[PDB]
This record gives C-alpha cells, structure tokens and sequence, in this order.
C-alpha cells in the first residue's frame, strides 16, 4: 500500500546512494505506472548497458542464444566453443524439459565444448572446431545437425566459425550451424534471441522450401517461445490439440530440428514468448504468409481467453472443441480457486524476471486474489514495457535492469508479502523473512502452464507464503 | 487433468494416459526420430570396450567436463576476506554465472560484481569501466575492499589491470588508500582453482610486498593456513577447531565460512566475517605458512616462500588417518604444542570405526573425481580403508600430480587395479565405469547422468552415486559437511559404509527371492 | 561352486542354478508348501482394510513390539555413572541379551553381570547369589559402584533387594560403604523406559535420602539435567555443549558419552567418563533439575520434588525449534545467564535450513514410532517443517501422553490427518502404511521388514524407510548422531529432505520414461 | 606358549578371585595333555555360573527358541512372558529360510504374550488361549504353533499343556508346550534338550508314524545345522550331488513337514552333536534310524565326512562321492593357495557355545593357522573329549570362561586373530587383535562346505592382515 507520491520519493531516496552518472542513468530506468500514459517511451528507457560495478542481475547473449534458444533442441548437439566455464555453469541450469534418449539420439543435458586453451587463442580455434565436428560424428552418431555457440574469445580473435560450418556441413552433409553469441555482444540476453534467431532463419528454417511431402491440415499451428520449463509446453500443447488443432512444432521445449524444419508449413504461429521468439515470426508472415499471435496460458482467466482468440481464427468446429475444452476444465480450476484463492486473497508480490514472464503470470496471481505492487524485467525492450504498463495496476513501481541495491532497498519499504524472482535474489529476501518463488525454475515444481499448471501454481504459492517457517526468523529473546 | 486434493507435478503428471498419448503423437507425427531398435543398438553400442577406445581418442572435443573456469576461484577466494566485494573486470554474463553456480550448491547469497564491457570497449579497452565500476561498486554497496580478476574478454583485449586501477586512484574516482587487490585470471589457463592461487598471491602481494622491512618470521607465534578452493563449511570449522584445542596460535587466510552461512532472522548481511587486513598484513611474521591443497597453491607458495621467507612444510591435504596424524605432528612441530588428549581421543575414535566397518568396506571398487588434492586425499583413505579406488580421473590434473598419486596407489596391495586419469572428462568416466564396472562412483552431482545411463543397461550394471565433492546442487545441506581430519574421515567412513549397505538391502528385498540375506543386523 | 577371484556370500550365491534347482527341489519333495496363487491371495488379503479391523481387534497377541523390558533401561542408566557396574539380580539369560542389544547398536563393549539365580532359588530364594554376587563382581571387576535391578524370576520370587543388600554388606561379602544402589525392575511392568526411571531414582535415593539435612537448594549453583534413556551419543553432547556456551554450571546425571565411545588405541577400558558419585550426592545443592524427556521420568520427578525440593520446570523435550528455544529460555531463567551469540546465530542458521528446504518438505505424510519423549518431539518437529505426521505409534505410551500429543496436532493445520496409537504395535503399522499410504516411515532397524512387506505389493506401494530411533542395527555409526536442539534439528531435517529427493531421484532415473524430471538442480 | 607357561598363567589370573570363585574355576580351565584323552578327568564343565563374574552364557529359552524352534519356518512361536526375551532375541540369530514372511513364513517376526502384572497375579493360560485364536484369525497359513516359556509361566503355576492340548483338540493344530523357561538348567544346553524332548513328544509323537511317503535307500536327514548364513544349503547340495535324499533339515530352512518325515529316512546326519544328539538317540531306539557325526568345516573334514557318509551305502554313492571330490579339488585348491600363505603360522582363539569352539579347527590348520585356545559357553564332557582329539598338545581349554578370564589369557597368549560372539567382538578390537564373529559370521558366510570354505577364508584374510590394525598407535603416541 503505497501511493504514487511515496512511491517517487522511495526512488529519489535509494538513488541518492549514487555517483551522479549512475543516478541519472538510473533515473530513467525506474517509474511508476500511470494509465494515462500509454507508451513506455514516454515514462521509462530499457535495453541499454549496464552501469558497471552495480550488481545486475543479467546474463550474456551466449545465455540468451546457447541457454535459452539452442539449447533445448533435443536432438542436435550444441557446442560451448571457447573456454569451459559458460558451458560448464549452462549446464543442465534451465528446466527445459524433452523426451530422448540422453547421449544417444537426444543431449540437452550435456555439456560439449572444445575447452579452450591458450594455444587456442594463440593460433585460433578453426582447426580444433572441424576436428571436434569429425569426433562429434564418430562418438555421437545418432545426432541430426550441431550448432556452435561463440563465447568470447572467438570473434575477438578473428575465428571463421561461418566458414568451418559451411565446409564440414557439405563434406558431411550435415546442418553445422555457426552461431555468434558472444557474449560482450549486445546488452543482455536479448541480442542472443535475436542473433539465435537469425541463425535459425540462415542455416535451418529453410531447408524444406521446396519440399512438399508433408500432409497439411486446416488446424496446423506452431507454439512459439515455449522452452517448456517442468513441461509447460506440454501443459499447453495438450489444450490445443484437445481444442482440434495439431501442434506440428514446439520452439524450442522438446523441440526437434525436424519439427523446426516444418514450421513454414503451418497456418499459425502462436507465440508465448514475444521477447525471444518475435523475430523468427515477423520472419515467417513475411516470406511465408504464416501470421502470428501473442497468446497467454497463465492462469484460467488468460487461458480461456487466448484459447478462444486462437479458435476465432479457425472454423466453427474448432470453436465449438474451444467451449467443450473450457467446460471440461472448469470444475478441476474452480475446485483451486476455492480451496487456495482464500488463503492468498489481498496479498502482495514483487516480480522480476527476464523478458516475458514479469507481465505475463500477473493474471495467474490476480486469479488467486493476489495483487502485483511492483515488476521489472532484466532485459525487456519498450514495446514490452507498453504491453507491462496495460497489466499492472495504477501507480504500481517498474523497474528496469535493476540493481542488486535497488531490489533490496524497495522490498525493504514496499514490504510485499511475496516476491517472485531468481536463484541470485533467492536467498537474500528467504533471510530477510519474506516468502520468495523462483519464477525462472519454478523452485523445482511446476509445470505452470495451462489449467493443470494453474493447479500446481496456486498450491505453490500458497506452500511458501503460508508456511510455518515465517513466523520462526526472530528468536522470542530479541 | 488434476484431481485438486492430489495435485502432480511434472512427475507424475505427464505419466497419465493422454499425456502419453499426446507424446507418442508429437513423436511420431513431427520428430522423425531414430526408431527405437537403432537406439537401443547405438546406446549398447557406447558400453562397449569399442566404443571406449573411440572415446579415448578424443583430443579436441570434450564432452561432460568435471572443472570450471578461473575466475570462479578468484570469487570464492575474495569472498573470505572480510567487507570484500568480489569485482570481475570484463563480460557480465561471466558474474551472473558465478553467482548462479555457487548460489545453487551453498543456497546462499553470492555477491559480485562486473563493470559490464561490451563489444564497443573490445575496441578502446575497459579503463572507463573500471573508474565508473569501482567508484559505483564503493559507493553502493559499502566493502572494505574491492579485489578484481578478469574474464577472458578482458584478457584476449589485453587490458592492464595495474594500470586501470592506479589510473582509478590517480583521477579520484576511488580513495588512493582504499585497497584494491587484483590478479589476472584467464578462463583458458588452468581451471576454477587456478583462479583461487591467482587471487590470493594477488591479495597477500597487496598486503606485504612493499611492507617487508620491519617483518620477522615467527615474532607472532602463529601459523598462517591457506584454504584454497573450499566448498564445505565443515572444512574451514574443522581446521580451526583442531587449532584451537591444540592452543595453536593461527591466522586462517582466505575464511568465507561465515559470509556462506549467514542466519535467516531478519535481515540480509552482504558481508560477515572473514580475513582482516590486519590478519594479511602481519602475516609474514608468522612463524611458518601451511597451504592445506599444496597441489593448487603454487603460485601463492613461491610468494610466501619468496617474500616472507617461510620454510612451508611438506604435507599433504589432511585427508584421513594417516595425513591428518601428520598434519598434526606437523603444527606441533612449528607451535611447540602438543597433540592434546582431545585429539588423541578423537583419532581413536576413528580408528575404532575402522575396525567396526572394515568388513563391509573390504575390497569395495569406487570410481571418482574431483579436484588434485581432494581426489588424492580421498584415494588416500579409500585405501586405509582397504577399499579399491579402481577409476581416479582429474580433469584439472597434471603429470607430475598423477605421477603422486600413483607412487600412493604403488605403496598399497589396494591400489593394484587402480588407474589415475588426468585431462580426461565425465564422458570418458562414463566409459570406464561400463566395460569395468565398479561397486559406487564418489563424486559431484554431474554423476548423476552416469548412474541413470548404467540402471539402463541394466540393473545388474547400475554404478550409484555417492556424493562428495563440488558442485552438490541435487541434496540440500551437504555443502555443511566436513571432509578433513578424523572429523571428516568419520563422516566418509559413514557414508561409504551405510551406502553399501542401503544396497544390499534394496539388492535383498525382494521377499522369497532375495530376502534370505535382508537381515535385521549388520 | 566359487570362483576363487570373485567369491560369492550367501547373496548372490544362492541364486546359481544349481542352488536354485537344489532349493525349489526341496520345497516341492517335502515342505507341503502351500501353492504360490495361495500365498499370493493371502498377502493381498493382509493389506486390506478388512484385515486391519481384525488386525486391530487383538487383544492378547502382540506382534513385532516396538518396546523392550524395563532392566534394559536400568543398565543403560547404570553406565552412565563413574566406574559403576550394571548388575541385574536374577537369571543370566537377561543379561546376555541386554549386553547383546546394546552392542549392536552402540557396537561397543557393554559390561554388565548376573549373579545367574537358577531353578533352586525359587525354593531358598537369592540371597546367597547377592552375597557371593556382589563380592565377586567387586574383586574382580573392580567398579566404585554397584548398580542392581532385577529379572522377572527375581520379581515374582519376591527377593527383597534391600535386605538382600544389607545382609550381604554385614556378613562381609562387600564393604558397609561400598555404595550398592538399587531398583525393583519388573519386566512385565512398563518397558524399558520405566527401568530407566527406576534406576535413576534408586540411585538419586541412594545417595541423598538420609543427608538431606545439610542440603540448600541452589547452594551449588547448578542445574541438574536427566537425560532419561537415550542412545545417541550426540543428544548427551549437544546438551553439555549448548550449557558450556552459555556459561551455565550443570551437572549431567547419568553421561554414558565416553564409555559408549571408547577409543580403539590398543587397550580396552571397561569404565570412562560419567557421573561422579559426588555429583549425585551434591545434586540436591542445585537450583533446580531439569528432566530431558519427562514422559518416562515421573518417579525421579516426584523425588527430586518430594525430597530435594526443587521445582521441576514445565518443559518438553528440546526436539525442533519452538522447544529448543524453550528450553535455553527456562534455563536462562534459572541459571541467569543469557542466551549467546552463538546459540542465537546456530537457531538462525536452522531457520535458513528450513527455508531453503520447505518446499520439498511440504505436505510429506510420514508414519513413525519410538519411545514417548522422542516421538513427540519428532511430531512436533514435523509439523513445523510443514509436514504431515500422519501414523503416531507409541507402543508404550499411555492416555495422558496421547492427550499432549493430540493438542499439539490440534494447534497445526498440518495436523488434521494425524492419528496417535499407544499400545499398538508394529503388525499395526504394517496395516496402516497399507490402507492409508504415508510417503515414508521414520522409525529404527524394524521397520525393515515393513519396507520389504510394501515394496512386494509393488513399487508404487512401497514406503522407505528413514532410520531414526532404537535400536539401528542394519546401518553403521548412525549411534553418532544427534536430534535434539538445533544440532539435531538440522541433522533431521537433512535426512529428511534428502530421503525425499533420493526416492525422486530413484523414480526419475528411468531413461526416456520419468528422467524428463531428473533435474541436475533441486 | 609352554605347558608350565600355561599353567603359571591360570593361577596368575585366577588371583584375583575370591576363595570360592577361585576354587571353582580353577575346576573349569586345563591345559591339553596328549596322555588324559577323558575329559572327566582333567576339565569339569555343564555347572552352574559363579555369580557375578560376568559369563558369557545365555538361557534354556535362548536354547529352546532362539536356536532349535525358532528356525522352523512355518510355525509360530510365541514368546509367552513379558516384551524382552522375544525383542532381544527377534531375528538375531542367521538361521536362513525361502519363505514369505509374514503370510506363509514366520521366522524374523516377534509373536508374545506381552505379560502384565495381572498375567503375574490372575495367570496367563486364559491369555495364552484367546492369543492362539488371534493367530489362526491373521495367520491363516501357519502350520503349528510353539509356545515358549519365559521365566514367569512355571513360576506363577500356569499350565501350557493343558492350554496346547484343549486348543489343539479345538482347532485341529499342532500346538506345542515347551517348558523352557531360563531359570532351568545353567545355560543353554537344557534348552537344546528340553526342546529336543518337545519335538519327540508333541510333533514325531502326533504326525509321524504312518507314512504315503516314497521312500528311497539314499534318504537322510541333516540334523543339527541350523542354516547360517546358509550354511545347510551349501551342506545339502554336496549331499545330493553325491546320490542323496535330504528329506530334512533340523532345523535350519526347516518346516514341520519335513521334520515330521524324518523317521523314515534311513540315516541321520549329526551336525551339531550338542542340540540334537537327544533326539538323534530317541529316533536310533524308536525307529531303528543309526545316526553319525560329520563335521562340513573346511576340505579336510568335508572330504572325510563326504566318504565316511557314502560308506554307509552301496557303490554307487561312493562312486558319486568320488566325482564331487574331484568336481571340487581344484576350487578348493584355488582358495589355498591364495589364502594360506596370507595366513599360515597365525594363532587363534575360539571361545563360542558346544560345536563350533572343536568343529572349525580343521578349516583353520587347512589354512596353516594354529588355534592355541578354545573353549565353550555350555559343552559338557562329551564335547571336552572331542575336543581335546582336535586340539593340540599344551593348548589351553576354558569352560563357561569369565570376561575377566578371556581378556587376561588374550593379553598373554597375544594371539592373532579371535573368534568369538558379539559380546567379546568390540573387546578385543579395542585392543588392537583382529576379531571376527563365529556364531553370526559377521554377517557373511556360509561357512559350511566346499563354497562355504572359500567364504572362510577370504574373511579371515581381510580381517587379519587388513590396514586398520596398524594404525592403532599415534605415532606421537
Ligand atoms: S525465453 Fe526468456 S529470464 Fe521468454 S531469456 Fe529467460 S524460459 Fe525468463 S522471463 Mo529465465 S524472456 Fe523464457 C525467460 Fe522469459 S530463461 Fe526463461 S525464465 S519466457
Ligand atoms: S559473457 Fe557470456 S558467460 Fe561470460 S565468457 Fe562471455 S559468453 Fe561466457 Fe565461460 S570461460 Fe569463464 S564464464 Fe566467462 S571467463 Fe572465460
Ligand atoms: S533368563 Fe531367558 S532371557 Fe531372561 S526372562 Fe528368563 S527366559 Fe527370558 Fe525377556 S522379559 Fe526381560 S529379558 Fe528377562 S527380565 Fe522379564
Ligand atoms: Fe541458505
């Protein structure tokens, strides 16, 4: 319960801490929501450096392109080519869940790279990359195409992953596709989207163009920028197959290079993720007619509304599968909303996350009672922000690329009942006696997704903000 | 669907029929998958001493690495020292990662900071980061000190770290007396706990090197002990503990134990603990200095050697019976303290476990991994416990390391069928643990994947996992164990014993078949 | 047949063919077993709810106690006290057992002695076995103190302890100031807690009843503390540990720490350590006594009340984290020292334990059963954990203790699917891990077989087992532990949280089917 | 050490003893003479425990149920007295079994009367009645009920018999009244005989004697291996692979239907010759069976019984006795000589109950070792008799030894190795000598037979010369 004036006045207090530079660069990435004002280009920047030495919260591109995009795909093999710690710290961290058969047709899990040494940056890595492709092929037969993941040194040392790739992939007659993520590019995880993106564009999505094998259907839709955290997207492919559609494609949770190979196929690209995944899918309507749409299948309220929007675009037969689905789901959500929405009614969260989620799960909390006070997003761009300021509520606080500093000192006065973040802000608000939910890794839980993700979601939730550990932190002698 | 009462998660949600359903159909509509019969023959296929050989011919690709990169050390080394805010100059992503992996094995906060260069600094250096950074970094978050490393953007670049923070001071965007410590620390030199060497020989160069005239070993009757790369609190506790009940003065350089471990009442403390300044200054006046992981403290042992002129003794890490007694001994030597009753007590506490476990341990064949000192440690005690440490990889080891280990394993009828491996990856461990099973594999969570590939060759075939090392990310607490001294030899003892007998009774209790032997007391 | 380089134990031994051959031979010629659909019939019906409301009908059979006799506990209070010798008067039989037990689960040397009272002294009693008894034990054995119960033969004979004593020190058989405590031990009264009990307070009167003229109470200022029966070493050890740190003078009556934990140096030490008999003569100079576990130490309490006159206080166990607090607030009370730093800093780091591991933690059903104090002190512990402790089986607990246990599930939602039994026993339990599935069983070396019984129903019925409790005799050195104060709570809630991410781990093992959730993080 | 050493060490130790004790015990320790070949003329043994002293021994009911009823598998025995007896001895003893436990099988199971005081005051035989239709209710497959007496049920006038023979009678079952309470006899042994007495009047007396059985001239029964560890598995095998019949085992793996075939096989097998030579006697003068003794403990032995057994019958068992000699030759062969050279020359003691301390001393001199000492908890002077043909000259021999007796001969003898129970085991640890249990096997084995052999000795070999027995001294000491 804070009003839009002390909620100013928080701002200007916590960045008095500030060299100038520093305050006034991070001015401008903080703000308070205001419904009169619509565009986020007039009230908050976002998508600019870091100010060093401050403690963000971001990642790299390497993690926006190796970690988030590639990564997932089940059945290529992707090379952390450069030195062992990305590849090694990327490991097996995010929960994009696949079905396979690790180490022989799928390898999600593991960690490939060719390890640089100093004799590597020296004379370059292009000779080990080709010698690590041929034992790749001899060790890992099974595997259907191998990207390369740049970190660092590899384009400050003139390396020609391009060229590597092009070579091996005709002697081998294999898709080598080169990827420069690295990560002193762009601003965050964001430009790796974007570069990941384009790298799918360049060396993937176009393999079947000229092809015509497939069997089409009215209903063939593509979910874009699902990666399936705990099963998310499996939680969400099941309502729409049930609704008659068929999901020819996940990008990139459980995804395979053969169903991302097929996606200029479909009729529609259904696309959760915005942030990540926008790009392939202008990319798409533009040389293949595929239109696009933003969709949301947090909670049942956003649920039932994206499954209708999606029917709509179909015929009568499937919008009449769309309000069977709704009628069959709806004892199951009702039966969490009565049993959890009383026990998290009229409490308070504070969300940061990364490029989607900090707007998207809002309705999800306000379907459990709950109100959203403040969110940030580490690296979201202003056409995200314009869509945040429509889901958050009046003189709510926005935080963009927050500090380490800044996330402390508003918890310390907003005092929200529950905060949403990652692994990183975790253990400091849990020491601080506020009950906290990872909102990248579902704390090990979840799926989230869909209305048996709702289910899971709401017992979550209400675990930790009503746990007996709370009230245990001060000691009855103090 | 969800029956509201029993809600599932992942597991065992996605096991009900139209999940499975919904699965087979994305499969076989849009996966082209290899049909099941070519992977069962590829995966049989990579058990296979064939397969091994291939394997072992790797040279450029590694698969399943058991280290990480430099700058990791150099955080974890920072963060023992008191008010000290680790600072790694170059690429942010590097810190966020850093943080991650050690908040995910402590579950704790992990503070540290970048001074975020991007593409454009690749081009005019990341001075101007270093200026605004450290003045941001001190002006914020409040430390004591600001001790900096590098990522490998920085050190392809070339930027002086010298000069960067002498320019910092010279143009007033930090005090010229506020101490910033750096080290270089390129993530393709070495591995994670090169990075801890790097830094502290950094750190104890800041202190001491130009203070050195009024010094004299021994005026302040301690011993200096040096950590390194350490992830179980129980092993600093330990240390400290069998000092303090020997009456041995000590200076422990590099102490993260408090900072890892904070209370949960209330607030958040970005700092506790840890080293003083005071403590790093006066250390050369130590009567000597004992680097408890000699085998990643190298270039910190030619400085103190070097520079404070101290004879550092020749010891092993103090893992099990035998080095532990000298370890002690040791200390007693340089203290001029004996070894108290409480010790000696405890040592026999040990040794009588030994002789109430030997025969369930007896001949039992492990396969593990882990850092230089802590694998050799641990092939140490395995071996006074007369087990077999069949399969000893090191990925961050060396010849002349392994050359140690080797002469330890030639010196016991239980190391006749040992073999060290060094430069050698998770992936080749997978191999060996197929065409030469042993009993358990002791090491990190990354084992994990390896027990599940052995269950499905067979249950006959499966290896279990114990886990001792670092990173432990799937068990909660084990980061508090301890690993050293007749403390942590208990605690192993304990553990390898009751594994294999929490085995032998899954193996037994199948009831007419295997149950004759699921006996009530073993 | 054996292969001499890989020989083979009784498992797997027994299942070569010929063994198998050889075995269904036998039962098929000459065990007129009945057929395997019988037997298969039979087992299904004993995991039946109608099999458990006959089950639960018993009044004259008990199967598989969770209890054992009262001169058990008489010995164990016995050991606890200064080169004191357990001698049970009666039938050598008992004796051997007791020593038995004990060893097995302590795996240590237990002394004790009979004087092996035969059929002929039902007729001319045991009087002539005190006599030659006790100088015998005495001149052998050499104890300062000879602490005596009884056997069931002894009890229904009717020997008369104190005159048997008497007479034995004025004919000469033993010195008059030899000190030879005493307690009436019947083994069909009670359980071995009521021995414990017995024995305390015989040898509280012993050395008390007759000087208490002299006595002033807080004159000593000290706090007595009576730990009741109690096996694991680190609950004696946390206690003195937690009162050093806070400065207070206590004295533990009965501290069987050092002689159940003997080194293994070359030589063999029938008595270490415990309480001095000053310390028991001077007890009624402290301020005041606190009882450990109170549900099985009414008789002590009434003496200490009745004859020392100190005011028991009113607290439960120290188990979890509300009760341990408690317990440091009365004796800060009492004693007028503050609580420290330490101990305040050790609860915070408990409390970050438990938030760090709640969300595994949450709703976990659990059946469990022990000895009264211990297994409401688990129940307790649950619930603050936000577990469901769902089956509550105390064998020898009685009505008043029920009512205690049923208010504190009352007063937790986490409660609300509990049931407390008293005088059931473990063929009970088996019934309700059937009909009413917990997650796992905390419960010690016994509960086994219940494991073996639900795993034969099927994989998915099986409830594991976490072996906390008395007797272990199935694992090593788990005697070691602790689960009292903070120290304990953490060691449970670590075993707790692993047991449920191990069994994860097990059923997310299985390649392409459930390990889509064998997450590397947890 | 030498004869006069010996014996200077007995009156050395027994110093410490009042007169009464001393005079007694000196009764109960000898030193081997090769001249005095009768035991009742230099070792007195089977007498009561000196008070106070700390034996080692156990009960009557520990002989009755813990070793010779307890193993039947598809029985129920009921512990009838107050909660201990049956807790402490619940699944304690190895006594192996193939059963499902529980629904067809009973043996690790707990079943009491859990006396009260108001069984001590009113009686337990109405108890006891309602306590056997509770079992026939959850128990439905049992196949026999035993009643063990613990030591209230004779004291409080209570009459088990009559009980077992009107709910018999009742229910169609074999319920069977045994008299073992521990205030009888002086140890275990009466236990062994009192049950003996119990099989022969209430299960051979009640279901064995009219047979529809098919019997053959090679059929035998093992009588007195209790299966430890298996131990009788790996026993019956050689007997079958040598032409045999083994209609049963008493009692180890044994059920009552096997039991009750026994007097019609053709030829009893002595094991342990202390538990069941009564009832072994019984079935010679009742049904014409002959018995002998055999001893399984090593190859030496086992080949000697193998041919001692087979020359009981006609050529074709002993040309079958042949082929498992040599099918076995070269496993046991393998075993000695990896193992003897790792153990040759190294001294034992044995102290355990009325077989083993004799029976295993072949298996140890088949490994070069010595057994310099040995003794029993409860043999009588038929056991000493063929104990001291087994023993060397000038060894010493201990009856009912004293805790204080065994530590003190150990520090002077100075052996290496141990063999004893788990009462003795953390002891002699303590002290640095090398220990493993020789009732339970430390939980390995069998030791029984050719397989069970290769057992032996690869324990006794990790034991003795295992790395924790150096460590012992702190090198600052
Ligand atoms: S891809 Fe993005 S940071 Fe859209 S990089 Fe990040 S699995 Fe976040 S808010 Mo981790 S733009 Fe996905 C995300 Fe959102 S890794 Fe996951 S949770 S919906
Ligand atoms: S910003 Fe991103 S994570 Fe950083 S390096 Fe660059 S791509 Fe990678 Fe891997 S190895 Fe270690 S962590 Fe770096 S310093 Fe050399
Ligand atoms: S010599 Fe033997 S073991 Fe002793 S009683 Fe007698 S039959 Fe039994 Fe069971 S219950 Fe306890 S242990 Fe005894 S004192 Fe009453
Ligand atoms: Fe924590």
């Amino acid at each position: 319960g804070m009003s839009r004036e002390e909620v100013e006045s928080l701002i200007q207090e916590v960045l008095e801490v500030y060299p100038e530079k520093a305050r006034k660069d991070r001015n401008k990435h903080l703000a308070v929501n205001d419904p009169a004002v619509t565009q986020s280009k007039k009230c908050i920047i976002s998508n600019k450096k870091s100010q060093p030495g401050l403690m963000t919260i971001r990642g790299c591109a390497y993690a926006g392109s190796k970690g988030v995009v590639w990564g997932p795909i089940k059945d290529m093999i992707h090379i952390s080519h450069g030195p062992v710690g990305c590849g090694q710290y990327s490991r097996a961290g995010r929960r994009n869940y696949y079905i396979g058969t690790t180490g022989v047709n799928a390898f999600v899990t593991m960690n490939f790279t060719s390890d640089f040494q100093e004799k590597d940056i020296v004379f370059g890595g292009d000779k080990k990359l080709a010698k690590l492709i041929d034992e790749v092929e001899t060790l890992f037969p099974l595997n259907k195409g191998i990207s390369v993941q740049s970190e660092c040194p590899i384009g400050l040392i003139g390396d020609d992953i391009e060229s590597v790739s092009k070579v091996k992939g005709a002697e081998l007659s294999k898709t080598i596709v080169p990827v420069r993520c690295e990560g002193f590019r762009g601003v965050s995880q964001s430009l790796g989207h974007h570069i990941a993106n384009d790298a799918v564009r360049d060396w993937v999505l176009g393999k079947r163009d000229e092809d015509t094998t497939f069997a089409s259907t009215p209903y063939d839709v593509a979910i874009i920028g699902d990666y399936n955290i705990g099963g998310d997207a499996w939680s969400s492919r099941i309502l729409l197959e049930e609704m008659g559609l068929r999901c020819v494609a996940q990008w990139s949770g459980d995804g395979s290079i053969s169903e991302i190979e097929l996606t200029p196929k479909v009729k529609l690209n259904l696309v959760h993720c915005y942030r990540s995944m926008n790009y392939i899918s202008r990319h798409m309507e533009e040389k293949y007619g595929i239109p696009w749409m933003e969709y949301n299948f947090f909670g049942p309220t956003k649920t039932i509304e994206s499954l209708r929007a999606i029917a709509a675009k179909f015929d009568e037969s499937i919008q009449k599968k769309c309000e069977e689905v709704i009628a069959k789901y709806k004892p199951e959500w009702e039966a969490v909303v009565a049993k959890y929405r009383p026990r998290l009614e009229g409490k308070r969260v504070m969300l940061y996350i990364g490029g989607l989620r900090p707007r998207h799960v809002i309705g999800a909390y306000e379907d459990l009672g709950m109100e959203v006070v403040g969110t940030g997003y580490e690296f979201a761009h202003n056409d995200d922000y314009d869509r945040t300021m429509k889901e958050m509520g009046d003189s709510t606080l926005l935080y963009d690329d927050v500090t380490g500093y800044e996330f402390e000192e508003f918890v310390k006065r907003i005092k929200p009942d529950l905060i949403g973040s990652g692994i990183k802000e975790k253990f400091i608000f849990q020491k601080m006696g506020i009950p906290f939910r990872e909102m990248h890794s579902w704390d090990y839980s979840g799926p989230y997704h869909g209305f048996d993700g709702f289910a899971i979601f709401a017992r979550d939730m209400d675990m930790t903000l009503n746990n007996p550990c709370w009230k245990k932190l001060q000691a009855p002698w103090e | 669907s969800q029956q509201v009462d029993k809600i599932k998660a992942s597991y065992p949600l996605f096991l009900d029929q139209d999940y499975k359903d919904m699965l087979a159909k994305k499969r076989d509509g849009f996966e082209e998958k290899y049909p099941q019969d070519k992977i069962d023959e590829v995966f049989q296929w990579t058990t296979t001493k064939e397969y091994q050989e291939l394997n072992f011919q790797r040279e450029a690709l590694t698969v399943n690495p058991a280290k990480a990169c430099q700058p990791l050390g150099a955080v974890l080394c920072a963060l023992g020292f008191e008010k000290t805010m680790p600072y790694v100059h170059g690429s942010q992503g590097c810190v966020a990662y850093y943080r991650s992996y050690f908040n995910r094995h402590f579950r704790e906060p992990v503070s540290c900071v970048s001074d975020s260069m991007t593409e454009d600094a690749a081009v005019f250096g990341g001075q101007q980061n270093m200026k605004d950074g450290l003045q941001n970094c001190k002006a914020t978050y409040k430390p004591d000190m600001i001790a900096v490393s590098t990522t490998c953007m920085a050190e392809v670049i070339g930027d002086d770290l010298n000069a960067f923070i002498n320019n910092s001071k010279k143009e007033g965007f930090i005090p010229d007396e506020f101490p910033v410590p750096f080290a270089h620390t390129p993530s393709f030199v070495g591995s994670h706990v090169t990075g801890w060497d790097n830094m502290f020989e950094g750190i104890a160069r800041y202190f001491t090197l130009k203070s050195m005239d009024d010094k004299v070993v021994g005026s302040n009757k301690k011993i200096n002990i040096v950590p390194g790369f350490e992830t179980y609190l129980g092993n600093f506790r330990v240390i400290k503990r069998m000092l303090s009940e020997m009456g041995v003065g000590y200076s422990l350089l590099s102490d993260p134990e408090e900072v890892l471990d904070t209370p949960a009442d209330g607030q958040f403390r970005m700092y506790a603990g840890g080293t003083t300044q005071e403590e790093m200054k006066d250390a050369p006046n130590a009567l000597n200095t004992v680097l408890l992981q000699p085998w990643h403290l190298e270039k910190t042992k030619k400085f103190v050697e070097g520079t404070w002129k101290h004879e550092v003794p020749k010891l092993n890490i103090p893992m099990g019976l035998d080095w532990t007694d000298e370890f002690l001994m040791k200390v007693s030597e340089i203290s001029g303290q004996p070894i108290p009753a409480s010790l000696t007590k405890e040592r026999g506490r040990l040794v009588d476990m030994m002789t109430d476990s030997h025969t369930w341990l007896h001949g039992k064949r492990f396969a593990l991994w882990g850092d230089p000192d802590f694998v050799m440690g641990l092939v140490k005690f395995l071996l006074e416990l007369g087990c077999e440490p069949v399969h000893i990889l090191c990925h961050n080891g060396n010849k002349r390391w392994k050359k140690a280990v080797d002469a330890i394993l030639a010196a016991s009828p239980y190391g006749k069928n040992a073999t060290v491996y060094i430069g050698k990856d998770l992936w080749h461990l997978r191999s060996l643990v197929f065409t030469d099973k042993p009993d358990f594999m002791i090491g990190n969570s990354y084992g994990k994947f390896i027990q599940r590939d052995t269950l499905h060759k067979g249950k006959e075939f499966e290896v279990p996992l114990i886990r001792i090392g670092f990173p432990i990310f799937d068990r909660h607490h084990l980061h508090r164990s301890t690993t050293l001294g007749y403390e942590g030899a208990m605690q192993i003892l304990t553990t390898l014993v009751n594994s294999i007998l929490e085995r032998l009774d899954e193996e037994t209790r199948g009831m007419q078949a295997t149950d004759y032997n699921h006996d009530l007391v073993r």
